[PDB]
Order: structure tokens, then sequence, then C-alpha cells
């Protein structure tokens, strides 16, 4: 179901529309729990639930509210398989130079 | 669907035990990894027609 | 395609009503259910929800309630809207946006799928029908069935499964003796709301010790966990979200921690829980001239929780105010003055024989009507007590509804609840042996000048300093004195532990220094390794030395317990008890008893008390055991007995040269305890304990129960479901089977599975004796996550089924009909006890006549065998056309069994909520401290609950089609 | 992660360890047909294994998986019999390890 | 925690216990066959999974009976063979079993 490959610049916006929301916080696990920092690098609402037709808060559980962004920890309920293809982004303070487009040589 | 697709390689044996000799007509899931990963650089690579 | 004013209905959730599209956005999509009021954010991608249609020619009916013919529909951007004639005045040309339709659907028929050319196998069928079947009882089930717990079936025990776990908002006193066991009958009624959907968020505030004990247990048996929050999870929920512990749904939290900071306990209290659990509820200390900081916060929660369980092993070692309290937190309303209660037990001191005379089905005097009409406030008495004297019709549930409002006026036996050993079978045994030692000299030269300036302490003050002997001898020798040195105590223990050498047993002393001077000893001299358990040993410290000590097969051979150490820690394994420093109060005793009295007991308790001679330790062993004979018995009557002569006896204690005059106050104790225990064995309770337990009649409820837990049907269902699954099985031959993931499974991941498999046994005994086995039952979280994977799997229904009747004619068609009776309403509203999706099966041949009520569905299926694919499909269906006709028929042959269907909850909602205004009202009457704008408010739920479960519908759920062949 | 032979570019090229494979030492085969191999019985087993799983539970001679995987595994002389119908025409192919020509 | 030897493993048949030892090893002249365990190997259920709750079990300890997942070395798929010898070494401070 797919023609001709196309290759081109990245627009900024075109990042951002890769993406459900942005990541703000560097953060891994609680070393507690298993907590997922809000904007955390692997942030619940950014990437999927961690466990399968879940919310991180537990409300939903298993299949009921399938596809239901938890209204309080704001996470979609699909499969953890959902995780693998979120892609995210971070804004940068500043314009920063692409240094493949820098160094093609 | 026989060296690593597993959601392929599932359905091809629901198919086969269920008495249906037919692969799942789609893209292999290897095509979706790497456009992920040139995603993460900025890089377009959308698809076309 | 979705845009703002759609209509569409939940997938899964049939049971919210329609829905409107309130916002939309570029991933997301915002839904509100009017019906149930609610708000759902989906993700626009994987779309979990569906536009029902409403095909021309059709009929629609908007939120005022006044029908319409659809003729037409348009659509502009991605946006229906409906264009039709009206039915109640026929006019034509009435165009209705989508928006304005009714709130809650009746339609989503799936006829559609056969007039489009799509069907199914019959094996998508049979299993749907029977798991509606199985699942619409779960909400008007003997309490959504209550087998699924790792229990060993009492009487007590399930009588108070069933009452509390059926009640909204329950707010009990669990006040039964140390052991019986409350904890579990607790877990019940949490894992019965919990299965039952009528309490989500709940809170658990325990003891130190109990937090693990709970936590295990409940994970164990009931498969339910509740988080923690210690300082850190808190602090970092915190530093996450505004509500820290909100996030999470069930709850551990040490009162310890809850006081630290009033933020907190603002936060705890507006976390909107529905059920509260507080264990050893005694330690709430209430005062009208100061109530504790602790108490108070408690009070809050109470406030703000609508649900609470008052957990207390001591319900009146405070004297009888705190109880008066505690019932006042459960009923402010009715416990209100506290002189009233103990007029109440005088009062109904006789009254248990009108009840016994009315159960033996003989005549009531009528001298005797009217001091039963006395007993309970309302004038609506007549019309029940004469269907009830006769023995009406009704008389059977009659009777059982007048007693509840004897009941409701004696104080509903429901706020208190207690179960006794001597007439509630299934205590062992309780043996006493004391013996008297010389006491030693030291002590005696340290007590003879311990008072100079020690009279500023009180007698219970020093009486509580003559508690610890080594300590003020230690005080007037210098800190740590050789003290266990002198201790015929000492030597007495050695050679009654050289005794059991090969068993384990439970020493307890009065506090910490007591406990690791002992262990230093025990070690370092005889080489006898003791687990402690003081103060210094943190919670994990003490599940340690819980475990050690739990290692029967190779553990330590003494628990040494301080004080505190006398925890509800269940130490059953131990059989074998022994008392150091023999405790002074009563009840501080009482309880350290029952930390051993408990299920699963070895063999019977022996206590061992070694006393020295002439002081203290002899007058209070006397005392315990001739005046009341505490030790031996559990008679609840200590509270006020104790203060009597309370100040006599400190004064004998603090001056054990006072001893004239003492046996004559033995026996008149004695007989006040008598005189005591035949007035309450009379009446005034032993009657709220055959309630308790409910007598044999509840002993049969819960034998029929543990029958349907021991129905084979579960097993065969979940075998063949797992097997359709792909899940491995193997059986290792003790009713043990383990299930495992497979390559073949219709999920790469299942919730309730992992890599390394699990074990599971389906029978009650085999599971209690097996706790690494889960105890598989409709309640376990894998049926019912199946259960919902298979109602939420739309596809099936439709069938192609053969049936070999060489006696019947040859295409002969027979649809089965399952619809589904179901109403909308907030979960807040609680349907579930009245009105849930319902199935109702039909069998319509040619002619549209029903067949469903002269055969059942199990004998019909062995019959039914699927026959050939879509050849099958399109030969049979080249007669399609009569279905839709069939309908026609079989709607008009169902849906006024539907009404006749819907003619039933109203009766179960109004009668009980009559019955709580009935007792409000007459309970208000006598006290003018109540605020009547609630029970306007409740007058109006009434009204409310009532009017939406007149409000029904049916709607068709499967469809299967059957040809008889030859 | 798109370089070296781990790069994702030349991944599907290196080489893939194919499953329904197998290997023998080879034998002459006179009386075969020219379009007729002959495939061992215990090499046969195991590569239509699923099918024979199909051909077996719709037959209905063990409806449940894991009982048919069991009767495999048990060599049920019925077993052959599915297996042989199930071979009855699905063709095999026959590898030889340098593969220059398309015939190989 | 350490791998075990002994007999004791869940998901197997008495088939298979059959002509092991007590200990867990087969026995001298055992005509074994494809499949049959030589050795009764386990190990302990993988490793911290679940949620803190897991931790708080494990602080609690766990509450299985087995406790230990099946690793038992088996007969090679495809040879027979009759066992002529088995030998038994132990790593210095380590009790010698009844093998
Ligand atoms: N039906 C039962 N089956 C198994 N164990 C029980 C049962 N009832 C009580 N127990 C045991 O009795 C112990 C004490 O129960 P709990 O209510 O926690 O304290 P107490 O009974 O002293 O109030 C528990 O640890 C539990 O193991
Ligand atoms: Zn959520």
């Amino acid at each position: 179901e797919f023609d001709a490959i196309k290759i081109a610049l990245a627009s900024p916006d075109m990042i951002r529309s890769w993406s459900f929301g942005e990541v703000k916080k560097p953060e891994t696990i609680n070393y507690r729990t298993f907590k997922p920092e809000r904007d955390g690098l692997f942030c619940a609402r950014i990437f999927g639930p961690v466990k399968d037709y879940e919310c991180l808060c537990g409300k939903y559980k298993r299949l009921k509210h399938r596809g239901v962004i938890c209204e309080k920890c704001g996470v979609e309920v699909t499969q953890t398989k959902v995780r693998r293809e979120r892609m995210g982004h971070i804004e940068l303070a500043s314009p920063t130079a692409h240094i493949w487009f820098l160094k093609s040589l | 669907v026989k060296s690593d697709d597993v959601n392929g390689r599932t359905k091809m044996y629901k198919n086969i035990v269920d008495g249906n000799h037919q692969m799942e007509p789609g893209m292999p899931e290897s095509f979706n990894v790497l456009l992920k990963e040139i995603r993460s650089l900025g890089i377009n690579i959308e698809l076309e027609d | 395609p979705f845009t703002l004013g759609q209509r569409w209905i939940s997938d899964t959730e049939s049971e919210l009503g329609l829905g409107t599209v309130v916002a939309v956005d570029a991933r997301t999509v915002t839904l509100l259910f009017p019906s149930t009021g609610e708000n759902r954010l989906y993700a626009r991608s994987d779309s979990p929800v569906t536009r029902v249609m409403f095909n021309p020619g059709d009929t629609i009916t908007s939120h005022d309630g006044w029908q319409m013919q659809v003729e037409e529909v348009k659509e502009e951007n991605g946006l229906l809207t409906y264009i039709g004639t009206r039915l109640d005045t026929e006019e034509s040309g009435v165009a209705l946006r989508e928006v304005f339709l009714d709130s809650k659907l009746v339609f989503s028929k799936p006829q559609d799928r056969l007039f489009a050319g799509q069907i199914d196998r019959m094996d998508r069928f049979a299993l749907r029908y029977r798991a509606r079947k199985y699942s619409s009882e779960q909400f008007r089930m003997p309490a959504s069935g209550l087998r699924g717990q790792r229990t060993s079936l009492i009487p007590h025990q399930l009588n108070i499964a069933h009452d509390v776990g059926r009640r909204h908002a329950p707010r009990v006193l669990l006040a039964d003796e140390v052991g019986l066991g409350k904890t579990i009958e607790a877990g019940m009624i949490l894992h019965q709301q919990l299965l039952s959907g009528a309490a989500e968020r709940v809170l658990i505030i325990v003891p130190e010790t109990l937090q693990h004990q709970w936590l295990v247990e409940m994970l164990r048996r009931f498969n339910l966990r509740f988080a923690l929050f210690d300082d850190e999870r808190y602090a970092e929920a915190q530093h996450d979200a505004y509500n820290p512990f909100d996030t999470e749904q069930l709850v551990i939290c040490s009162l310890d921690f809850a006081r630290r900071s009033k933020q907190r306990l603002e936060h705890l209290c507006e976390a909107e829980w529905d059920l509260l659990v507080v264990d050893e509820a005694h330690h709430l200390v209430w005062s009208e001239d100061a109530p504790s900081r602790e108490y108070q916060a408690i009070e809050q929660l109470a406030e703000h929780v609508p649900g609470v369980l008052l957990l207390t092993a001591t319900p009146e070692q405070l004297g009888m105010e705190s109880h008066f309290a505690r019932l006042r937190l459960l009923d402010p309303n009715r416990f209100h003055d506290f002189a009233q209660f103990v007029e109440e037990q005088k009062n109904y001191r006789p009254v248990a024989d009108a009840v016994a005379m009315l159960l033996a089905g003989n005549k009531l005097s009528n001298d005797e009507l009217n001091m039963l009409g006395e007993m309970i406030g309302e004038q609506d008495i007549e019309p029940l007590l004469q269907a009830a004297n006769s023995d009406s019709e009704d008389a059977q549930s009659a009777r059982q509804e007048l007693v509840s409002m004897l009941m409701d006026r004696h104080g509903a036996s429901r706020v208190l609840f207690r179960n006794t050993r001597n007439g509630v079978k299934g205590a062992p045994k309780r043996e006493l042996h004391t013996i008297k030692l010389p006491l030693p000299t030291q002590y005696q030269t340290a007590i003879k000048v311990s008072g100079i300036m020690g009279a500023r302490k009180s007698a219970e003050d020093r009486a509580r300093d003559m508690l610890y002997p080594e300590r003020i001898y230690q005080e007037f020798e210098g800190d740590n004195a050789t003290w266990w040195n002198f201790d015929p105590r000492v030597e007495w223990l050695m050679g009654y532990l050289t005794s059991h050498r090969s068993q384990k047993v439970l020493v307890i002393c009065a506090k910490a220094a007591t406990a690791l001077q002992l262990e230093q000893v025990l070690r370092e001299r005889e080489g006898i390794r003791a687990a402690v358990f003081h103060e210094g040993m943190s919670i994990i410290e003490r599940d340690r030395a819980a475990a050690w000590f739990a290692e029967e097969d190779t553990g330590a051979q003494v628990l040494l317990c301080s004080e505190i150490g006398s925890e509800g820690r269940n130490f059953q394994f131990a059989s074998h008890m022994v008392m150091f420093d023999l405790p002074f109060n009563p009840d501080l005793l009482e309880q350290r008893i029952g930390a051993l009295d408990r299920i699963g007991q070895a063999h019977d308790i022996q206590i061992h008390v070694p006393y020295l001679e002439k002081t203290a330790q002899s007058v209070l062993v006397r005392w315990y055991h001739e005046g009341l004979d505490a030790f031996e018995h559990t008679c609840p009557t200590g509270a006020t007995i104790y203060d009597s002569v309370y100040n006599d006896l400190i004064n004998y204690l603090a001056s054990p040269d006072q001893t004239e005059g003492f046996d004559d106050l033995i026996k008149n104790c004695r007989e006040q305890h008598e005189a005591l225990k035949a007035q309450l064995e009379q009446g005034a309770d032993r009657l709220l304990e055959i309630h308790s337990n409910g007598g044999e009649k509840a002993q049969a409820l819960a034998e029929s129960i543990e029958e349907q837990d021991d129905d084979t049907a579960l097993i065969a269902f979940a075998m063949n479901l797992f097997d359709a699954i792909g899940i491995n099985q193997d059986d290792r031959g003790d009713n043990m089977i383990v299930l495992t993931p497979s390559d073949h499974m219709l999920v790469p991941d299942f919730p309730g599975l992992s890599e390394d498999g699990i074990t599971i046994t389906f029978d009650r005994e085999v599971a209690l004796a097996r706790e690494d086995a889960q105890f598989i039952t409709w309640e376990h979280p894998l049926i019912r996550n199946g259960l919902d994977l298979i109602l939420s799997g739309d596809t099936g229904s439709s069938t192609i089924s053969l049936l070999k009747n060489k006696a019947l004619p040859v295409g002969t068609l027979l649809v089965e009909l399952i619809y589904v009776v179901e109403a909308q309403a907030p979960k807040q509203l609680q349907l579930n006890r009245f009105l849930p999706p319902t199935p109702v099966r039909m069998l319509l041949d040619k002619n549209g006549n029903n067949l469903a009520a002269q055969v059942e569905f199990e004998t019909f299926n062995r019959q039914l065998n699927a026959v050939n694919r879509h050849t099958g499909s399109k030969l049979v269906n080249a007669v399609q056309q009569d279905v839709h006709a069939i309908l026609q028929l079989g709607e008009a042959q169902i849906e006024k069994s539907a009404r006749a269907l819907i003619d039933a909850a109203r009766n179960e909602a109004d009668e009980k909520l009559s019955a709580e205004l009935s007792r409000l009202e007459a309970l208000r009457a006598v006290n003018p401290n109540i605020r009547d704008d609630e029970l306007t408010a409740i007058e109006s739920n009434r009204q409310q609950v009532m009017e939406s479960l007149d409000q029904a519908g049916w709607r068709l759920d499967a469809l299967r089609l059957i040809v008889v062949t030859h | 992660m798109i370089k070296g032979k781990q790069g994702r570019f030349r991944q599907n090229l290196l080489g893939k360890r194919v499953d329904y494979s197998g290997r023998s030492v080879i034998t002459v085969g006179p009386y075969l047909r020219l379009h007729q191999c002959g495939l061992p019985k215990k090499m046969a087993l195991e590569l239509f294994k699923p099918f024979i799983y199909g051909k077996l539970e719709l037959r209905g001679l063990a409806t449940t998986i894991k009982a048919a995987k069991k009767m495999v595994e048990r060599e049920e002389a019925v077993v052959w019999d599915i297996l042989d119908e199930v071979i009855r025409e699905h063709p095999v192919l026959l590898n030889r390890a340098p593969t220059l020509h398309r015939l190989g | 925690g350490p791998e075990e030897i002994t007999a004791d493993i869940p998901n197997v048949g008495e088939a298979a216990l059959s002509k092991l030892d007590e200990s867990g090893i087969v026995y001298i002249g055992a005509e074994v066959t494809g499949g049959d365990i030589l050795v009764g190997k386990v190990t302990p259920k993988g490793e911290t999974q679940l949620t803190p709750e897991e931790k708080l079990l494990r602080a609690i300890f766990g509450e299985k009976a087995s406790d230990v997942k099946d690793s038992s070395l088996r007969v090679p798929n495809g040879v027979s063979g009759t066992v002529i010898d088995v030998q038994v070494f132990t790593r210095d401070g380590v009790e010698k079993d009844k093998r």
C-alpha cells in the first residue's frame, strides 16, 4: 500500500505534528515506585500506557474504557505496543544546527 | 512472516490452524521502525501514492 | 468524520446511553453521556465508539420524549441532521438536529448484519448468551456471589459479608472479640463492594504492624492491593500531582503519617473515597471536654467518606463513653446522649422472649402486641402486624420485614456487631496454668525504699511503676543493673522452654528494653534464638521476625514481644503462650491472649504465667481468675466492673500490706459479673450475635452459597474459553492446573498472565491449603477480564446451526433472540442492585410462537451443530426477508415480556428506601437535632430513582438461526 | 541506528533464519517421478505440524489445539493419515547450499 | 537466591519424575529417551517485577509453595541412550546431597 518513497528535510511544524505532546522534564522512574514522572523521558501521556489497556491512575481496567484518555492522568487506554511508535519532541530554547548537513563531507 | 513479524507470525499460524492459507497484506513493521528512526532525525521521510 | 453535535454509542460500554460530541481535537474527542452526565476524553485513533444509525422509516424520540418517523437524513461538514414525520401529531417535514435526541440508547439492532451478508458461527452465540445470563445476575445475585475468597466458611463471617456488602454507604461497628476474624470479614465487605462496583475508592488506616499483614492477606486471598503511601511516596505524588493521593484507588496509610500536617489531612479529606477502614478503633480518643487531634482528624475522614468500617478489638476497655462516641460517629442522630444506651439495654433485658415466641409460629398476646408497638416508634404497625400475626401468605417475608423494623428501633442490630465463643461453636480450648515463685530479696530491698517521694505518683501510677520492678531496681542501682541474674523467673522459663525446645512459643513482656535484655540472655547463655519485637525494630524488622517465627519448619523457637508487640499478627501456628510480667489492666492482657486465640491453631491454647509470691502479681491473678475469671472466659463486661472497685483495687495494689477484707470484695465482684452475664444473655445482647451469625437459617443460606461455589459449570466454561484463547493448560493432579501463554494466543500480551505461568485451583479448601494458586471464580480478575472481553467482542452473535430431528419438518426455521433490558444512570446512584443490563431469551418459529419457556437452553444446545459456511448463509438467507417480519412478531411477543420484566425492581427500591426513611423519621421525631433539608433531599432522590427506574427499554444483542434437517 | 551491521537499512539482506526450514543428507531417488522429492517422516511431521493441527482439529479427531499437539507428539496412527492428506499437494522447496543458478 | 537441583519441579507430570531419584538426578542405567529430565533443576521465578507492591511482597516474602521456575536439563530431542555414569562436582563449602 506504498508507492515511491520520499525523503526531505523536516520542518519544525512537521516534527511537532509527529507527536501527541512535548516532553519537558528529564526523568526515568520513581526509584521508589514505577512512577513515570510527568513530562518524563518515558512520559505516559506522551508515549502511552506502561501496561496494556491501563491508566497510570488505574481508574479504567483492561478493556472497558478502551482508547480513553484518563481525565486524571491524561493517558490513552490502548496496548503497550502503542508506546512503540508514539514519537515525541523537545522544543529547543534556541535554534541549534544539525550536524549532518554541516558535515556531509 | 517467518523471520521477525510477531503479529504476522501469529496471524499466519491462526490462518493455518483455522484452515485458511493467506498472508496479511501490509507493509512489514520493519518499515515502520525504520520510518520512525529516520523521523527521529529532522527528516520528513514521508510516503507517497 | 467526527463533528460537533453528533451522537455516538460506546462499543464496550453500552450502559452509558447515547453520548453527545461535546468537542473534538486533532487526536482527541470529548464526549458526554447526558443520561449518565459523564464526560469522556477518547483518543480519535482506535475508534472505541460507534455512530448508531436511524435508517429511513425508523422511529426516534427527542429529549423531550415525543417520538417521530425519520424519512430523510442530510450530512454537512461530517455532521448529520434528520428529517421526519411526527407520530404524536403526524406532522411531516419536521427537522431535528441529532444533538436533541434522547440521552439513552434503545437501538443499534444487529439485523443489518443478516441483511448485509454478515454472519458468524454457532460457537459465538451460546457463550455470549450464557455469559450475559451469568453477568446480569451479578448485580442482583446473592451479593454478586461471595465465594471469591480464600477463607474457611464460617456462619457469622458469610452472614456479615452478605449483609454489609449489599448496602449503600455502610457504617457499622465490627467489634467481634479478638481473633475471631474481623480483617477477613472486612475484606469480604471490601471485595463485595469492589466486585459489585458500588465502591471503587477506599481508605484503610491501621496500626504500623497491621499494614503488611492486611496487604499480604488481601492480595493472597481477595486479590486486592492498596498502595502504601509513606513520606516518600506521598512527597513524590505531591511533586507530580496537585492532589497526591487521588492518583491511586485503594490506599494504606497510617494515622501517624496522616496527622503529621494539617494540609496532608486536608488532602486525604478531599480525595472523595467510598469506604473507610479503620483498625482497632478503640484507640480513638473522644472527649467532649477535649477530643484528640487524631480523633478529630478521623472525624473529618468520617465526614468525607460515605462508607466507614470501624474495627475494634476492645469496644469497652475505655469505658462506656468511648463506645457511645464511636456509635455516635456511626450514627450521631441515634447515639446523641450517652445516658440512653444503658436504659435501652435495661429495657431490652427481657425483650428477646417476644421474638422467640414469634419465631415459634405461635400467636402473640395483644398485650404483648402493644409492647412491640411501644418499642417501635411508628403508627403504620397494624397493617404489617395483622398480616404477620395470622401467618398470612406474605408472612414468610412479612415476618422478616417486621423483625427488621424491630431491629431498626432496637438499634438496627447493624451499627453493632458481636460474636462470642461460648455459643459460637469453634473454640478449641483455653486452659490456664499458674506458677508461684519466691520473690527475691533484692527487689524487696528496692521496693521498701522505693517510696520516699514516689507518693507524688497516683495509685494508678504506683501500679504502673510496680509493673517493672526490674526497671525500678535499675533506677536504684544504676541503669542496666544485673537484675536478670537473681530471677527465679529466668530459671523457671529456661526449664519451661527446655521442655519445649522442639516447639515454638510466644513470650510477651511489657516494654522494649525488657525484650532486648531477655533476648540477650537467651541467645548468649543458652544459645536459644529468639526473635524480638521491640520498638527499635522497624516494620521491616518486625516482618522479618514474624517470618522467622512463622517458619515452623526450622524457624525461631521464641517470639519476644513488648507491649506494643501484641499486635494483630497471625500466630495461629503458635499454640503455646507465656505471660512474663503479668500485665496490670485486664483488656490489654485480653488482647495479648487473643493474639494467639485465632483460627488455625495446631492445638488448644495453654497459657503459662510465673508470678513471684507476695506482690501485686498475686493479687491481680487471684482477682482476674476468681472474681471475674476473665482469663479462661471471654465475658465482655469488665468496662464498668473494673471502674466500680477501681479506687479500692489500686489502693490494695499500691499498699500490698493491706489485705483485710479482700475475699468479700472478690465475692461481690463475682456476684456482679455473673448477674451482669445473666442480664446480658437474657436480653440486651446475645440476640445481636444471633443476628451476627443469623441463626441456622443464615447457616443454610451460607451452605447454599457454598454449594453454588461447588458448581462445576465455571470450570468447563473457563477451560473452553482458555482453549479458544490459546492458553496452555497442564494438570498436576492435586486439583492444581498451570496456565501459561502459548505461541497461538489471540493477543500478544494479556493482563493476568506472564511468561512464567500461574497455577490455579477451583476448590476453596485446596486453595486455603495452597496459598500459591489463585482461587479462580466469576469474582476472580481473570474471569472478569475474559467475560468483559467476550461481551465487548461484538463480533459473533449471528450463527448457522443445524439440528438433526428426523421427525420434524425439513426447512423449519427457529430464531433464538437474546435481547438486553438496560437502564442508564450514574454509578453513584447504584442502579446495579435494582436494574442491570439483563438478558431475555426468545425462541420463535415461522409463525412467531414462543418456545423459550417450554425447553431450556442447555438441553436444546446439545442438538445444535454448525454447518457449512457462506454457501450455507446464502442458501438459508434466500428467504431472509422473513426475518424482518419475524421481528415485528418477536418484538410484539417480547416487548410485552419486557414490560413484565420491567415491573419488579420498583418494589425493590421503594420498599427499602421507604423503610430507611421510616426509621430516619421515627428517630428524628424523638431527637430534634436533624436537618430537614437533608430528608427533603433524600425524598427527592427517592422520587428521582423511582421515576428513572420507571424508564427502561430492551434492545437486541444476539440472534441465532436454527434449521432442522433430517 | 542507520549505520553498521545493526543498521536498519542493510538488515533484511544479511540473512534470516527462516522458519519451516529443514536439512538432511541426500540419497538417490529412483522410483520417484520427475516432480517428487522423497521427504522423511521424522522431518515431515515437524514441518507440516501446524497444517496437521488444522486438518486434525477441523476433522474433530481432537478439537482442542493442545490435544492435537499431544496427539502428534504421541505418534498416533491417525496423524500419519492426516499428514499424508495435508502433503497430498503442498509443494516443498529444496535448496542446495551455493545457489548460483536460479534452478538452485 | 541459588538454583535448586531438587526433584521437586512444578508443571511436570509424574512420568518425568518416575525415573528420577529423590535428589533430582536420574539413576544409572536409566533407558532415557527424548524429553526425559536427566537432572531436575529449577530457578527462583524470575526477578523483581510488577510494582512496588511487589517490593512490599518481597519485604513480607511471597506466598508460593512452588516459588521456582522449571529449568531441568532433558535429553536433546532426537537421541536415545543408556546413562553410563553421572559424576557430581561440588564447590567447597556446599554440603553433598543424597545423589
Ligand atoms: N475464615 C478464615 N479463614 C482463614 N483464616 C482466618 C479466617 N478467619 C480468621 N482467620 C485468621 O485469623 C487472623 C485474625 O484475623 P483478624 O480479623 O485480622 O484479627 P482478629 O480476628 O484478631 O480481629 C487472620 O490473620 C486470619 O489468618
Ligand atoms: Zn487513567
